[PDB]
Parts: C-alpha cells; structure tokens; sequence
C-alpha cells in the first residue's frame, strides 16, 4: 500500500492548481479519498473528501465553490483542482484514506505536498556579516525555500544553530545561522543557482 | 454548527518513563467518534488510536484511550524515548471532521541560563538603508522567554526545536528599523 | 428535534 | 474499559428499554439473542403488566401516512413476553449482560428475553423509484414495549415505545469451491462449433472488491464474433406464497474485441458492482437501514447445506453473465454464481391481491 | 347564554386548535365555512411558519396498524391555510366568532379560514365484517395543524394536532311528489294479466319512523299468488374512477296471503329500517363517526336540481322492493325510491388494484 | 301521545312480578323507554332502560341479574320483569320516554304503578278512641294502604288533620287521625272490606 | 364509577313572587347533560330544562337554567303561586343516569307557636298489651321541630303537609311501649 | 386515559 502524490509547487494569486493523488495497493471502491492541508506551523485542517461507492463529495465551508474534487476510477487516482486561490490557501497538502465499510480513521497518509502563493518572484539572497564569543551570518530577501547554510564548507558542524525562516511583511523569506566560538559562511540558493561566501570579522 | 474539539494542554513537558495525559473536549456530544493521531515534526499524521478505545495494528501497547461523556483521554504508561511528538484530536461523526489543536510533548531537563548576545548592526546594513539589531539567546530553558528592545513592534522572533545534544533552546530576535530611525538614537 | 435513541456507559 | 448501552425513553419518560446491541449476528445455526433491560416504575401503572414484543414484518409503504396503497403488513413472527411482573427465571438463567445492567439500574429494572428462530430472513429495502413516494417493500425487524392489562388491548401512544433492529450475516471463514462454467454451441452440419470458458477467482467477494473474470473463447467456427458484455445481475427472489424472481443489472463492461473466426482469445476483465451508477433503478436491494442511513448492496444470503426452509420475506444472489455476440443470433452465454458479503469484524384474499399488484408493478 | 367551544392540545401543549362547531350542515347550496383559531407561542419556534390543513380522504383500513392490506387514502380534497406569520385579511372579513375567540385569548391566537366546495360527499363508514378487523372502507373530514418551514417537511408528531369534523345534511322542507309504480305482465295468449299498483306516503322518511306501503294486486288471471314480500334495499354507490352499485337489505316482511285467480287484494304493511338486526351484514352504510359512538343507518345523499357532478366517495340511496311470488317464474316487483334524512335541529395503478379488490370483496 | 301502565300491587318476597308499559302515540324505534323507581318519602332512581333500533339494554347496578327488561315491537308496549324480589325493592315504577335522535331527557312519563313485597297478611284495622279541646282515633295494625276515615260521617271536615300512615317494625301501617274542637269516627278498609265506627269522650 | 350528583339545598322556603335559586354539583364534569324535572306531590315528574340551558316546549318562561363548569343552577324569576314542588337534577352524559336529592319549595308565613297536646293511652289499648302515648302538635312553622320522650327509642312522628288554608304543619308523635313497661311509671 | 378532546365556555 503507497499513496505517491506530486503536483505542488508555487502558484501566483487568484490562480489554478490541479494536484493528483495516485492511490495503489487498494481499491477506489471500498476506501473513501481525503484531502488535508496543515498551516506552516498550525494544526491539520480538513478540505474535502470523496466516496467513490456512493458518489458522494464533500468540502469545507471555507472552500466551498472554489476547491473540485474528482477521482478516476480506471487509474485509480484522485484529482484535486484549486481555484482563485488566496493567501490563506498555503499549506502541506496531504492525501488520507479511510476504510468504506466502515469508516475507523485515516489509517493511511500520503507524504504531502508543498503549496505556496505569493506576489513575489524568485530573487536572489544577501549575505549581511554579523561582526561581535560569537559570530554568524544573516541571508535576507529571498525565495523561495529552502537554503542551505555552511560555515567553513561544513567543516566546523559543532556549535552552529540555524534557526528557521522567517516571513516578513515584504513577502519573502529570511533566515540566520551563528557559530560560538571561544577564542578563534557558505550559502546556496538552489531555485536561483546563488552561491555566495563571506566571512565576517571584529 | 461546527464542532470545535478543544484539546489542552498545548504543550506539556515530560521524562522518560512518566505518565502523559491529554485531554480532548468536544463542544457537543460525539458518541465515540474520536482518533488520535501522532505527528513527528516534518513527517505524515499516523493514526493511533479509532473509536476512542480501540488501538491500531501495529501499535505498541503503552498508548491508550478512554471516553467519559465529551472527555476523551489518551494516556501513555511509559513514555518511550522516541514518543516526543505531536498528538491531534479528530472526530469523523459529523460533517465536518475537526482536528485539535495539537499537544507539543518534549524533554524534560534543568533550567539553563540563557547566554544573552547583543549584535549591532553592520556598516553594509546600514548603508543599505534598512538596520536591523540581532539579540541571541543560546542555552536556554523552557522554550518559553521574555525579550523586550528598548533604545514596540518592528521585531520578528525565531527559536529553534529542541536539539537532542544539549536538550535546549536558542532564539534569535531581529528589531529591524529605518536608516534615520537608526540614527535618532 | 424528536425523540431519538441515545446512549449509555456500562460498568462493571 | 466501557461498553456502550442503547436505551429509547417513552414519549411519557416513565418506560425506558436498554439493549446491549443493534445489530445480531447470525452463524448460519444460531442467532445471538436479544437481551435486554425494561426500567418502569410501579406506582405509574400499578395495576397494568409490561409486555416486550419481537416482530417482523413485511412491510410495504412509507413509515408516515402516504397517499396510495399503503403498508401491506403479513408478519413472519410475532413473540410476547412478560417483564413486570416477573415470569418463572428460564430461560435459562439471567445474562451476565442482564446482570450488568441490573446492577447499575437496581430494582426498578426488569429483563426480557429473545430466541430468534433460524428460519428467518435478513434485513434488505427494495430501493425506491423515481415515480414512487418514500419507501418500498423490504422487511425489517422491530421491538416494543407498553403497558397493558391483557395482550388484546389497544396499543397507547404515551406509553409505549418503539425500537428497531437489525439482523445481518457475515463472511464464512472456509472458502468455497472455484466457480466456472462453459457453453458449447454446433452448427448445422460442420463439426466446428462455439466454446467458450469462464471463470472467477473466488466464491466470495467483500463489497467494493473488484471482480476478475478468466474468459477463453475457441471460435474453432465460421463466424465472427463483434462484441463481448459482461454483466453482473442481481437476483431478488420474492417469496410471501409464490416465488417471484426479479433480475436488476447493476454493472456492465463491453468491449470492442473481434475474435476472428479458427482463432483463440483470452482476456482476463474487471467489474464493480457499486451504488453509484444504480441510483435509479427499480428492484435494487439495499441492507437494511436503522433510521435512514446510507446502506449498500444487500448482502448476498446464504442458507444452511440441508435446505428444507427459509422461503419468506426477501432473498438476494448475484451472478455474473458473459454474452458473445455472434452474427445472425447463435447468441452465448454463461452465468457465474457467487456470494457478496461483509468481512467479520474484530391464502388471504388481500395477499393474493398485493401478490398481484407487485408482479405487476416489478415486471 | 353562553356558548360552547371545541379545543384540542399538542402533546407537548404549545400548539391548540380551537373550533366553534364539528359538525358543518349542508345546504345543498353552500357549505357552513370552517371558521377556527390557532393559539401558538411565538418564542417556541421564531423560524417556522403554521399550516393548518383541511383534508377528505377515501380511508381504507383501520386506524392502528393493521396487519393486512392498509389504509389506500386517495385524497378528494386538500386545502392549505398560513395562520402565523399572518396573511392578506381576506376571506371575507374575519368573522365574528374569531373575534370572540381573539377577544377571550389576545395576541396569541391566530385565525384560520376553509370553505367546503359543494362538490363533495358526506361523511358515512361501511360497516365491518366479522370476519374482517376493525373498519373498512370510509369517506371522512379532518383539520390538522403543524409548525414547519415549509408544506413539503415532514410530519412531527410532537407539534402537530389532529382534529376530526364531519359534514352532515338534514330533511329539506318542502315535500316532494307521492312515490308510486305499476307494472303488468300478461301471458302467452289470454288477455289477462297480472297487474299490481304499489305505492308510499311520503317522500322523506325521518330515522325510526315506519314505512306504510299501499299494495293493491288485481290478478284477472289464472295464476296462483302465494307469498308476498316486502324488502328495503340500500345502495352504496362506491366512485372513485368506475362506479360500483352494492345492495344489501336491511328489513323485509313476509306474510302467508294467497290471492285467489280473477280478484283482487288490498293491504297495507308496516316495515321499519333499524340496525339491530343487521350488525353482521358485510357492506352496509352507516353515519360517520366522530371518535367510536354508535350511528344509525346512513343517511340518503341528495344532490342538486342539475346534477354535473359529486361523483366521488360513497352514495347512499334507498328504495323499497315489493315482490310477487307466483308460480313457475313469472315474478313481478317494483321498486319505490324514498329518502331517508333526519330532521333540522332547532388512472394510478394501486387506485385500480384496489379498486378490483374491493369489487371482488363485496361481490 | 299516552304512556299507560299497570301490573302493580302486593307481591312476596323472593316472588316475581310483570310490569307493562303500552306506549301510544309514537314508535317504538325512534324512542328508548326507561324504567324509573322512586322509594317512598325518597328521590328517584334509574333502574333499567331498553333500545329498540340498537338492541340495547343497561340495567341499574343494585339490580343486575334480577331484572330484565323486553319489549314487543309489534304491540308497541315495554315489559319489565322482576325477580328475587327484596324488601328494598318496593317502590312506585314509572315509564318514561326519551327521543333515540337524539337524547334529550326522559319528556314523557306514566303514572306510576305502585308495588310492594311483605310477608305480613292482609289484616284488619283496629280502633282507638283518644280521649281528652282536642279528640281523635287511632288506628293500627291494618294492611294494604289506604285507609278513609270520616268525622261524623263527614259532617264537619274543618279542624281536622289526617296524618299520613306510618309503618313500625311489625310490618303492619298505623295512621291517625284529630279533631279539634273548643267546647263540644268512620274508619273504612276496602281491601278488607272492614267498616268501623267508633266514639270517643272524655 | 358513578356520578353522584349533589343538590343543595335540600329544601327552601320562599314567598310569592321572590327569586328561587337552586344549585346542583356534579361530582366528575359532565359537558351540558343536566335536566330538570318539577314533581308535585302524589304526580309524575315534568320535563323543564333540558341540556343545562334550553328550555322545553309548553313550559313558561320564568323558568331558567345555566352552567358554570361543573356547577348546574336552576333559577325562577317570578315565584308563581303554583311553583311549589319538588325540582330534581338528572344527568345523561354517563351511564347510568343518576337523579338529585330533591328541593322542596314552600310557601312562607310567619312562625306560629305549636299547640301542645298530651293524649294519655285508652283503658282498652292498655287491656290490649301494647300501651302508645299520642302527642299532638298543631298549627306550628316551620316544619322541623323538637320533640322529647320522658316517663330515648320507640317512638315515630308523622308529620302532615302544609295545608293552604292556614300554611302550617301539623305533628303527630306515637311512643308504643309493652303494658309492663307503661305501669312501671 | 389519554389526551382527549376537552372543552371551554365562550362569552362575550
């Protein structure tokens, strides 16, 4: 038993997205297909769902008229189909199953899917030196996610925190990373193919 | 109408070994329609518990569950070393299934200091036009703490999980302002 | 609503 | 640690009915008896006895006052008993069940027993049409309590009180024998002929399970065969004084596969009887529902080896049909029987007239 | 001085219907309107609406659950009337009993008004058979009242009320024209013949009152007279698409008169219509009920001057049967209409199963 | 319209006796004849009724099994049949009438037939003068009812009070009868056919 | 079970042309099935008022009658002369029908002193065995009266009714004692 | 009993 899902990416405002679940190892008849999107950083939250023996679909009230949800019986899938999508549309999507007869819980998840919407377009990171022990460097304005942040090429992992991201008003991303030192940085942009190396001294 | 499913505590500290108790109320009466759910940051939800009492295959038996009229209760007998997640609340007798709001389970160790750093901005920052003061704090215990920027909002906040090398937390504030703000003082 | 079948816990 | 109860209070509160179950299971030699708690108080009736009656009906008609040719109500079984006051203590003792309620109840509390006999059919609900109103024929079973001073005396509405179970079957754990079937058809005076072989994977299918069939046709002949249906029928066998037989379709697969003629085919499809596209027909059976839950295809009823009775209420089989088209008529076919269940979980005057009316109506 | 007035009280007590009268007189020109009011609390639903519904059905079978063929209730007339939130102020104005009734109750009583079409039956009952249960087939009135958000949910029975009216006739004033007949049969060759003049005194007969018939037989022929008798025949016209004609006597006097060849006889008799002697004979019409009371014999149905229509439930009608018993066949009868009232006071498939049924039944 | 009646008269206790009612006037279908009693110096009583057009009978609940009631169609009249006739049961019967379309109280009665039951005999009356102004007879002992009693053959009936009969605990009436008179009797039993006379003085 | 049903007064004294008003109680609530019926002495009874407020025909219209719940009345305007009888109340709606108690109505006078008389036994009544005292009472109002035995039981009164030519009562009271016991004193 | 049909007097 798998659910392989894929589809998600990065949606500009007011637009469409179609995310398909390819459900494998049962049948589309004796399980009931959800769908659930977890807030960065909220609870889970429920969508919609679809039962294929009765032909029945649901959806939440705050995606009523805005979210179609459709199976194909012969491939064994299911479609989800995203419309005027807005800020509070951005989540990890999940594919849940539940037994037909009878319902005992989403014993079966997919691994989620990552699904942003924003304004902003790809631009590249800046390294600003944190001079002072302690040191680090800090990476503003940039998307999207992630960067991978290396002090010394990797060399000195011990002592290094790298805290998470974090959205400011300006619709991008920024994120830091410092190194204690007692006595006595590489970054890379994957999505612009920025790779910058700095070092900040007293 | 909706049923809101109020899960307390938020978040509990515990050791290894001890007893852990969460409880799920329901704002109205669901027969037994409850399941829990053990999310580890970064994976997939995986169901627990169904029917508020029964277990799921494949599940170790120090979990468990019980129900008293809307006061659904999961307790764990001996909490493993691998059991620090997060725990939902879910029931599926009416429509709409609602979630809980989750409870946050970490390690229990000795409050630490926190090693409070002061940075100022840079000569490149400043020039940009836009200053942005970072204060760090590594070392820490609980997760919870008190920062106050004084020369007020224009300040965002990061801390970092729970590292399992020293058990504690480190947060990092940044109070970003104007160029001619900067200056004033 | 009406008169409708509701429940009970059983004990030992 | 908990088990759960069932209890419906009169419209008075005064009479109130536990029981430990809705649904009882049938193992094809026994059926689980029907236990329960009656709660009254004396000093409301005081002079009155409490009876609790067991019956199925089959019922015609919608549940409210309808507009046309109403329930036609033949009863199948009808059983009487006696709570308040107390009858001799078989049979046989008191259930642990009964104890366990007694106990949490006290005094004022007073059991009844239920022996279903096996001679007794499944709960099912013909599926309505779209011209018709509500409900259609399906039987079902039911329990009442009420208070009276003799079995003959009109039933109250403040007082007694009206619930409704429910009689299923479930998957047997031996499996059955390998279903198949094979046709043969001649032609005038050549010694070619038409053969084709069918088969399933298993006697029994859990409901959504999809349906493989293994079909070989040796088309050792002149003609040519242009489409290939297969088609899975549901067989409701009416039964009240005479067998009425009923076939309702509810999947179909064609293709557009030609055999050509001295040539093999062998092609292995996939069908799925399920509730979705049947939403419209007329003749569907459905499981029982308690109040007005979704239900899906009844469950297929199996009797015991030695059938000697069980010709009441309603009866459901299901069987698989592969048709070859064949030019000029010469059409052949096969049927494939097989069960479709749930897996077990861990000479009245009137009679003869509905009797009529429903042939009618059905075909 | 003061007048008497009908209530009747939901089961939770919230919902009470009032009504001046339960029995609407017929004047064979216009029906007495159904003038009522409905006292409801407005807190206890604040988003429904109330209905009051007045309805005539052609009611089979009992009033509980029956165990047979059930309550065919094909409906003759269905009006819908909104008490509150209120409607446009006619018809015409209020009336004045509705006023009194506001008076005595306020703000929360709500008026409600029908008009009986003139196109509609009286309210009558068959009478059962011993070997049928409860009742049979019968035309009655009946007022309901609900709260709901529209006319198409579904019934509750914890708001709703039910009421039972009856719409009676009684005796017109001016008398009609004497009711005679003649008939005569000759023979093969002779002139003479066997003549017979019958006839009654009045038109209208009231309930209990006796029938005197003059009977005068002049039989000039050869012919021997044994027996004469004298019968009271009563017709129950079943309409509901086909009409059926149903007899059934309900007295008949006999006596040992000869009459001799080539002279004459005069007598006159004394019969009298009552129900004591005829409590077990399947098919006889009597007066509808109200709840349970005992009714007389049913009373005759007169129409208009120009009859159009009123083809629908049942017609009752009475005709006196005088009979000649004469030797190897050659009987002669006739028969003499009368009316028997009291005085005023001061194409659906099912409908035809049933109606077959019900014409094998009583034939 | 005319309601008579008749069959009274002295019967023994535990004996029986008929009572008939020939109604005139109206019909026996469209009326339901009622018996009613009335004790002596007492109210009224129900005792029995019958429905000719429903066939119906009720009877009084201190005389059921006892009294049945009947009635011929044919001659229009009502019967009444006692037995096991007690010392209670004395009374004068009346037979009353009420429409059957519809009840409205009993508006036509007979005239009552009187009857009674004792084991005494039929006994002759005795005279006592009653001496002294006021002077009387007394008479006792005597049985049936009535008895006439005359003052100088009815010469002078001013001042003179004949109290009505009284019956002791010898099963037998006593009467009297005074006569006041300032300065200064015929006693007839027809059943016994007895004529006293007798003279009072001081 | 039975309607009894109570009648009050058991009887009332009133003049010519005054009101009379008499009450009857039911004691289960029948709907309007009250009939009154007039009985005159030594006569059959005579239908008045019919269902609690109708009047019968051929009956003059001083006669009245109503309802109040459970609680019958019958009232006469004008006390005609020949009014005074006896007036029962009877109901229908049950069966059996049960009768009242009866309401005597006579005239009114003023009290009249009781003339007083003692009859001592006759020589000849005495020789009989059986020896009865005869007190006399004439000319008295109203009818009830008190009466003394001294030398107790054995004794009967017989009371006459109220002749019109002077509307009194008369009382005759008899005490019947053996020989041996009328010469013990 | 049950829940009959009762009554009530009307006045003006």
């Amino acid at each position: 038993v798998q659910l392989v899902e894929s589809g998600g990416g990065l949606v500009q405002p007011g637009g469409s997205l179609r995310l398909s679940c390819a459900a494998s190892g049962f049948n589309v008849y004796s399980s009931s297909i959800h769908w659930v999107r977890q807030a960065p950083g909220k609870g889970l939250e429920w969508v919609a769902s679809i039962s294929s023996y009765y032909g029945y679909t649901y959806y939440a009230d705050s995606v009523k008229g805005r979210f179609t949800i459709s199976a194909d019986t012969s491939k064994n899938t299911a479609y989800l189909q995203m419309n005027s999508l807005r800020a509070e549309d951005t989540a990890v999507y999940y594919c849940a199953r539940s037994r037909q007869f009878w319902y005992s819980g989403l014993d079966y998840w997919g691994q989620g899917t990552l699904v942003t919407v924003s304004s902003a377009s790809t631009k590249g990171p800046s390294v600003f030196p944190l001079a002072p022990a302690a040191l680090g460097c800090l990476v503003k304005d940039y998307f999207p996610e992630p960067v991978t942040v290396s002090w010394n090429s990797g060399a000195l992992t011990s002592g290094v925190h790298t805290f998470p991201a974090v959205l400011q008003s300006s619709g991008l991303y920024s994120l830091s990373s410092v190194v204690t030192v007692p006595s006595s940085c590489n970054v890379n942009h994957k999505p612009s193919n920025t790779k910058v190396d700095k070092k900040v001294e007293p | 109408s909706d049923i809101q499913m109020t899960q307390s505590p938020s978040s509990l500290s515990a050791s290894v070994g001890d007893r852990v108790t969460i409880t799920c109320r329901a704002s109205q009466s669901v027969s037994s329609a409850v399941a829990w759910y053990q999310q580890k940051p970064g994976k997939a939800p995986k169901l627990l518990i169904y029917s508020a009492s029964s277990l799921y295959s494949g599940v170790p038996s120090r979990f468990s569950g019980s129900r008293s009229g809307t006061d659904f209760t999961l307790t764990i007998s001996s909490l493993q070393p691998e059991d620090f997640a997060t725990y939902y609340c879910q029931q599926y007798k009416y429509v709409p299934v609602t979630f809980g709001q989750g409870t946050k389970v970490e390690i229990k160790r000795t409050v630490a200091a926190p090693s409070v750093f002061i940075f100022p901005p840079s000569d490149s920052q400043l020039k940009s036009g836009t200053a942005s003061v970072v204060c760090l704090l590594n070392n820490f215990y609980p997760r919870e703490a008190k920062v106050q920027w004084k020369v007020s909002g224009n300040s965002q906040e990061s801390v970092t999980e729970q590292d399992s090398k020293d058990s504690t937390y480190s947060l990092s504030s940044t109070l970003t302002l104007s160029k001619a703000d900067y200056e004033k003082h | 609503l009406s008169s409708c079948s509701e429940s009970s816990i059983l004990t030992a | 640690p908990g088990t759960r109860v069932f209890k419906k209070s009169s419209p008075n509160g005064k009479l109130t009915v536990y029981l430990g179950k809705r649904d009882f299971v049938d193992h094809l030699d026994k059926v689980d008896p029907v236990d329960g708690v009656v709660l009254v108080d004396p000093d409301y009736l005081k002079d009155r006895k409490v009876f609790v009656t067991l019956t199925v009906a089959f019922r015609y008609g919608r549940e409210d006052c309808d507009v046309l040719g109403l329930s036609f109500r033949k009863d199948l079984f009808i059983a009487n008993y006696q709570a308040f006051p107390p009858t001799p203590n078989p049979p046989r003792p008191p259930t642990r069940l009964q104890e366990r309620l007694l106990r949490k109840l006290g005094q004022h509390a007073h059991p009844f027993f239920f022996t279903i006999p096996q001679n007794l059919p499944s709960s099912v609900t013909l599926q309505p049409g779209p011209e018709d109103t509500g409900k259609a024929l399906g039987v079902d079973f039911e329990i009442r309590a009420f208070v009276a001073k003799s079995l003959e005396e009109k039933s109250h509405k403040r007082n007694s009180v009206r619930l409704v179970i429910r009689k299923v079957q479930f998957a047997p754990e031996k499996p059955g024998p390998q279903p198949s079937a094979e046709t043969t058809r001649h032609f005038l005076m050549s010694d070619r002929s038409l053969h084709l072989e069918a088969s399933l994977d298993k006697e029994l299918y859990y409901h959504g399970e999809p349906l493989n069939v293994n079909v070989h046709v040796t088309n050792n002949s002149t003609k040519t065969v242009k489409k290939i249906k297969v088609s899975v029928r549901q067989y409701a066998d009416i039964v009240l004084f005479s067998t009425a037989q009923y076939k309702v379709p509810v999947a179909q697969v064609e293709q557009d596969d030609q055999v050509s003629p001295s040539s093999t085919f062998s092609k292995v499809y996939t069908i799925t009887p399920f509730l979705a596209n049947n939403r419209e027909k007329r003749g569907l059976a459905l499981d029982g529902k308690l109040k007005h839950e979704d239900t899906n295809l009844a469950s297929s009823t199996i009797v015991k080896e030695g059938a000697n009775k069980e010709v009441l209420g309603i009866l459901v089989s299901y069987r698989v049909k592969v048709k070859l088209v064949v030019s000029r008529g010469g059409d052949v076919s096969v049927e494939l029987p097989f069960v479709l269940m749930h897996p077990k979980p861990h000479a009245t005057d009137d009679d003869i007239v509905f009797e009529d009316f429903a042939r009618l109506r059905l075909k």
